[PDB]
């Protein structure tokens, strides 16, 4: 992972083939699955994490200063400072991807040798792995500064597709995902209780 | 290898322990990156504590709630430590691992 | 509303699955307690079968293994096995005759599907053997067969590189001489025939208990006799082999043609064209004699008046069904239907082929131009203006108390059930030969999109074709 | 104010992303254990 | 000319941010 | 319009259908 | 509407032409 | 940052403004200005300070702008809290072209 800082925002990139570009230089010359695997179209995860040129009537409020806080006590944290000395701190994940919180029914008994019948082997791959892909985003709203130029509102057909685009990612990347993951935890408990 | 219970719950607080992150004397390691592996073991501790996985066991339990640095927990264990001292250190070890030499005073106190 | 074809539905011991996709689960119909007149409750005799951990995907098509104990959930993005579970009690039922029984489901290579996101499963079948442990062979986009064990979920037993569309196997098979340096025992191996979108068919030698290294060569391009100016097509979309002895290959196209493929042993080149292969690997290459070239009639053809109004070229995916009954017929579905296909010069080719070289009679009794028999048993779209109704369940029953019946359930949830068969000469062949059909009407589904009557013209039309063919 | 904002989102997305995977994972593990007490017992 | 401008930025940001804002809070309550 | 058309259609079909029966039958009856 | 038209005669064709065979049958007798 | 310390610097003053983040994790019901140290250049850089660089060995920050660099070196840090020069509000810094 890295970071990118310019005059109007601050963006982040996580490399999500790197781990399968590391295991497939591990793997031997006779390992063609890892090759697939790595082949297998996989773009790096951006977002953009702040905006401070949110509206094209507004001048942007560029970054004065950019560091990662990694401490123990401290925990990891984004500081960034603007033009106008707007302190914004945002908690970073330790991983480009979060690890899901294990289901409650992810008890790992290391015992278990249960013949999982063969008829659920041709799910190419655990449930999780199909529900993460579908929950997956591509984007994401950044965080919007005001810049404080007291002077005019904002401006009206602009202003109305920037809206437009911002509620069309929260229904698609938000709502919808949100609304699927309840209906599928809320199949699970009636499947649990049956 | 008492118990198959208490064997699952055993390897789960021997896997914390084992990944307790350590300063060492002469290790490449910043102060800010331990800090941060630190605050993700941590995190993992607090994890399994409210998942009630040493609900069974009352001392495994009370172990847990040592490496998170309750403090209440500490006290309860004053026997142990014998001294205020002794207490001091398991204080800054659980709370506060990159203290500096100037806030010692204040954690003594 | 562009309902795919699928294959949603199997029969286990004379009860019928039918897998739904919304509740994650098969429900189980006993065909033969519908044989018997109870007066008493039209619910005697459903089960459901609920996934302990459902598919993740789409499930495209159920599989039985040759066992009778595994079903396999195969979708385009995973595959699954769901265990059978196990049948006691007065009737024989599932887990005692429980409404809702839970079934261990296994998802198999979920990993590799997970992470390589352009991944496309394009089939899936069973090893054939009945007496092994049920191995699964998928094969994917990447042109790669990956062998399955139930054992090893997440190791492939065997990775075939192919440098495909469909494979199926043929019947256990010695391997010809030369596949294995010096062994006086025959060995027996599964051909496998590997279809390529180009047409191009390729053969494999399978067995899982020998790792020779010849067993598990991929052989051709199969050579196509005789030879066709656009090389048999490129819109290639099954394969079916046939458990004929000479075996019988059925390519089916997404245009409707349908090709009859004899496979030929490969010659011995005799010593007097030694003309320059410097590869001292003489292995006898099968050939493919294409013996017959079928087109189904996968909309219904109207007499227009105007020659020139765009034949649409309906083209769709067939999918191809081995009639466990009649070795020699097979079906075919598609998104507009159901056809039957049997090979009327069959039982000549196999005469033919049981007479010595010197019956120049029984040759020429196969060269007699003879047509396989078609029947358009079923039309989802009899009109133009409407959309098919697309089948999304296909079965033949073979069972002594049931008989012998087709099942077909659509997109629409219609189940359609149909009793499936299974002076030169005496006046009574002559009689046979004036009887003789070449067509037939099919059974019209009137798919239940309640918001138009169609046009009159269409219906006139329809009609008038049905009329001139009775 | 906009880049404030980002970060706190953020921040309660990773804070709830943690809550979702605790609920689900946890009654996946019962499920597992449920499942072979029922084969035990059967 | 820039004021108006800027005014219907600033206006446009605010009722995105109470629009995300209502959709995260709809999303905690289904959660 | 087009659902009483095909309507008129399958209806004139099935009459067709009805009459040739009743011919095979007669034929049937006859031979 | 056409298409359950179009099926329903051709079920009562293969009906018919099951009758008519028959018919053939017993009057060849 | 240098051990959990933020460093700001000001180009109208040419001087560090250093915040301990530790202390603003701690409650302390008692004055919000515990915890804020200037670091002073001895001799201010006569360019303008476009970025800050700290050292592998976190004793020295480099002033980089377009027109020239100077280092300033970091103060010790002593006494209860490990603050710079033992918690002066104040510390003179030495800075080098």
């Amino acid at each position: 992972r890295y970071h990118c800082t310019h005059v109007a925002g601050v963006h982040s990139v996580g490399l999500t083939w790197f781990n399968k570009l590391e295991k497939f230089l591990s793997s031997g010359e006779e390992d063609k699955d890892s090759l697939q695997e790595l082949a297998a179209e996989q773009k790096c995860l951006v977002e953009h994490i702040l905006c401070t040129k949110p509206l094209r009537c507004r001048l942007p409020s560029p970054i004065q200063g950019f560091w990662i806080i990694s401490d123990l006590f401290l925990g990891t944290s984004m500081i960034c400072i603007t033009c106008d000395f707007e302190c914004i701190v945002r908690p970073l994940l330790t991983t480009i991807r979060p690890p899901s919180p294990p289901l409650l029914c992810s008890q790992s008994d290391k015992s278990s040798t249960e013949i999982l019948p063969h008829v659920l082997a041709d799910v190419k791959g655990p449930f999780e792995e199909h529900i993460r892909g579908i929950l997956r985003r591509n984007s994401a709203n950044p965080l919007l500064l005001n810049s404080s130029s007291k002077d005019s509102s904002p401006p009206p057909e602009e202003c109305l597709q920037l809206l437009s685009r911002a509620t069309q990612v929260f229904r698609e990347e938000y709502l919808l995902k949100q609304d699927l993951a309840n209906e599928e935890i809320q199949r699970r408990v009636k499947l649990l209780i049956a | 290898s008492t118990s198959a219970s208490a064997r699952s719950m055993c390897r789960v607080l021997d896997d914390l322990l084992k990944k307790m992150p350590m300063l060492h004397t002469g290790g490449t390691q910043t102060l800010t990156e331990f800090e941060l592996k630190w605050q993700h073991w941590r995190e993992e501790c607090e994890r399994h504590l409210q998942n009630g996985t040493f609900s069974s066991n009352v001392h495994m339990e009370a172990v847990c709630r040592v490496l998170l640095g309750d403090e209440e927990v500490l006290l309860e264990k004053r026997d142990l430590m014998t001294t205020w001292y002794h207490f001091l250190v398991s204080r800054l070890l659980f709370k506060h691992p990159t203290v500096k030499p100037t806030e010692l005073h204040f954690y003594a106190q | 509303k562009d309902k795919q074809l699928r294959n949603l539905l199997c029969v286990l011991d004379g009860d019928l699955l039918v897998w739904d996709a919304e509740e994650c689960a098969f429900h189980t119909v006993t065909l033969r307690s519908l044989s018997v007149e109870s007066t008493g409750s039209s619910s005697s005799g459903e089960q459901k079968l609920l996934c302990t951990n459902p598919p993740l995907f789409d499930v495209n098509e159920v599989l039985l293994s040759p066992t009778q104990h595994h079903v396999a959930l195969v979708g385009s993005k995973g595959v699954m096995v769901l265990e059978i579970p196990k049948r006691w009690g007065k009737k024989s039922e599932f887990e005692g005759g429980e409404k809702t029984v839970n079934c261990r489901t296994i998802p198999i290579a979920e990993r590799i599907f997970t992470s390589s996101t352009s991944l496309l499963l394009k089939q899936a079948i069973w090893y054939p053997s009945e007496t092994q442990e049920p191995h699964l062979i998928l094969l994917t986009s990447d042109n790669i067969l990956r062998l399955y064990n139930l054992q090893d979920l997440f190791t492939p037993v065997k990775v075939i590189s192919l440098s495909a569309v469909a494979c199926d196997f043929g019947p256990l098979a010695v391997l010809p001489k030369g596949f294995g340096q010096h062994s006086k025992e025959d060995t027996v191996a599964y051909p496998l025939y590997i279809l390529y979108e180009t047409g191009e068919t390729y053969l494999m030698y399978i067995d899982l208990q020998k790792s020779n290294i010849t067993v598990g060569k991929l052989l051709g391009p199969l050579p196509m006799y005789p030879a066709a100016e656009d090389n048999y097509g490129y819109d290639a979309c099954a394969l079916l082999c046939l458990p004929c002895v000479p075996n019988i290959i059925v390519i089916a196209t997404e245009s409707g043609l349908l090709y009859h493929c004899v496979v030929l042993e490969g010659e011995e080149d005799d010593e007097q064209t030694s003309n320059k292969s410097w590869n001292s690997s003489c292995d006898l290459i099968p050939s493919l004699y294409v013996f017959e070239c079928v087109e189904l009639e996968l909309a219904l053809k109207f007499a227009t008046e105007e020659e020139e109004s765009l034949e649409l070229d309906f083209a769709c995916p067939i999918k191809l069904h081995r009639d466990p009954i009649c070795p020699s017929r097979y079906h075919c579905t598609h998104v507009a239907g159901v056809h039957s296909v049997g090979l009327t010069w069959f039982n000549k080719l196999e005469k033919f082929l049981s007479s010595g070289e010197e019956d120049k009679d029984s040759l020429q009794e196969l060269a007699a131009e003879q047509k396989c028999l078609v029947e358009h048993i079923l039309c989802t779209k009899p009109l133009r203006c409407r959309l098919p109704s697309p089948i999304q369940g296909f079965w033949i029953i073979s069972d002594l108390f049931l008989g012998t019946s087709m099942i077909c359930i659509t997109c629409d949830f219609e189940c359609i059930v149909r009793p499936l068969l299974t002076v030169k000469g005496p006046f009574e062949e002559h009689i046979r030969g004036i009887l003789r059909r070449n067509s037939a009407n099919p059974l019209l589904l009137n798919s239940s999109s309640k918001d138009s009557s169609p046009p009159p013209e269409e219906c006139l039309q329809l009609l008038s074709r049905a009329t001139q063919v009775f | 104010q906009l880049e404030n904002l980002i970060n706190k989102w953020s921040l309660e997305l990773e804070d709830q992303e943690k809550h979702f995977l605790q609920q689900a994972t946890q009654v996946n593990a019962w499920d597992r254990t449920l499942m072979q007490n029922g084969e035990r017992i059967t | 000319k820039v004021t108006k401008e800027s005014d219907s930025i600033l206006n446009g940001i605010r009722e995105e941010i109470a629009h995300f804002q209502k959709e995260l809070d709809d999303l905690k309550a289904r959660t």
